[PDB]
């Protein structure tokens, strides 16, 4: 199989991330 | 049109049915177009890096994804409208609160504003989130006035896990899209042979993103 994750678009991990 | 009904009227039932849902015509022409200037401002004053994998090995992303795109706050001078469009894809999911599956949605990315420039570029078969980084529901508005995808090509194709058919989203200007993120949905972006534009948020289920942020600070 392939790593999906090689073809996922990438989000900063770090940081917050925005809050609802 | 107003959050309430369009949320749990159309865009519930459509997510939990079908796992993709388009609204069409979601903020009218005067908004669209002031969000395409927005978008051809950043462009032209080269704010555009060639869009990232979550992980790399030893291929060239191009290979993988030919756009380019940025990250927008929403509060940015300049980004006024990008701000409203996000709000609004953010009122919508708030009136959706635990009625999309079983998702938590308390937090989201950042907008990515993308162009993929012509040329042919598109972005190979992939899930936005495989391997459970967060990611429950990918929103997306497209803004490319004008757009002739039979001529110009750059078609999102998703593929619907159990379905008789594949749905195909032409990129039309003043389209909103959501779709759940995880495998249930590969999609590819289908050659583009004219610019073309789109703004992404993706909303996290709280529990998944939590694990996704443990995982990530232990190493």
């Amino acid at each position: 199989e392939l790593d999906l994750e090689t073809l996922a678009p990438y989000i900063p991990m770090d940081g917050e991330d925005f809050q609802l | 049109l107003p959050a309430l009904k369009l949320a749990l009227e159309y865009i519930v039932p459509c997510m939990n049915k079908h796992g993709i849902c388009v609204v069409d015509d979601f903020l009218g022409k005067e908004t669209g177009q002031q969000i395409g200037d927005e978008v051809r401002a950043l462009h032209d004053t080269g704010k555009f890096t060639d869009g990232q994998l979550v992980s790399q090995k030893s291929d060239s992303s191009k290979d993988i994804r030919g756009d380019k795109i940025t990250w927008i706050e929403g509060k940015e001078p300049g980004c006024e409208t990008i701000g409203l469009l996000m709000s609004s894809m953010d009122d919508l999911i708030r009136h959706c609160n635990g009625k999309l599956g079983s998702y938590k949605i308390n937090g989201r990315t950042k907008a990515m504003v993308a162009c993929y420039p012509g040329n042919g570029t598109g972005y190979v078969r992939h899930v936005d989130n495989p391997n459970g980084d967060g990611r429950c529901v990918t929103c997306i508005y497209y803004l490319n006035k004008d757009w002739d995808a039979k001529v110009s090509g750059g078609i999102l194709r998703i593929f619907p896990e159990g379905k008789a058919q594949f749905a195909d989203i032409e990129p039309k200007f003043d389209r909103l899209l959501f779709f759940w993120s995880d495998r249930r949905n590969p999609h590819e972006v289908q050659p583009a042979y004219a610019t073309r534009y789109a703004i992404s948020v993706w909303y996290f289920d709280a529990d998944e993103r939590a694990r996704a942020k443990v995982k990530y600070l232990t190493g």
